[PDB]
């Protein structure tokens, strides 16, 4: 991926997504979650992520 | 109520309540109110061994979360992925023990 000088911003929309594919990765270190608790990122609909 | 354990200096700051860390994960949960205190001191001259203390273990990859003041001591069979690992399959075992 790119360095901090040029981030790769993406617009995720129109799809239906869950939290399992994010849990495919084990070495999670900076798992800090703000605003929304990690255990309940499911069953709630955003407007644009 | 006094408890004792041995952790690295990196994880020492994780004993604070209301935070997520390597220790504060599934492995160990502590009450967030935390009326008590925490006492720690360096013991690199005793616990450390020239041969390498690989006998110290910790379960990072436990499936479910933990409730404060709950014991996590069991076989801890690893069953993840989109298939029944059954503990014998082989791949994706990544056992929590380290």
């Amino acid at each position: 991926f790119a360095s901090v000088y040029a981030w790769n911003r993406k617009r995720i929309s129109n799809c239906v997504a869950d939290y399992s594919v994010i849990y495919n990765f084990a070495p999670f270190f900076a798992f800090k979650c703000y605003g929304v608790s990690p255990t309940k990122l499911n069953d709630l609909c955003f407007t644009n992520v | 109520y006094a408890d004792s354990f041995v952790i690295r200096g990196n994880e020492v700051s994780q004993i604070a309540p209301g935070q997520t860390g390597n220790i504060a994960d599934y492995n160990y949960k502590l009450p967030d109110d935390f009326t008590g205190c925490v006492i720690a001191w360096n013991s690199n001259k005793l616990d450390s061994k020239p041969s390498g203390n690989y006998n110290y273990l910790y379960r990072l990859f436990r499936k479910s979360k933990l409730k404060p003041f709950e014991r996590d001591i069991s076989t801890e069979i690893y069953q993840a992925g989109n298939k029944p690992c059954n503990g014998v399959a082989g791949p994706n075992c990544y056992s929590p023990l380290q």
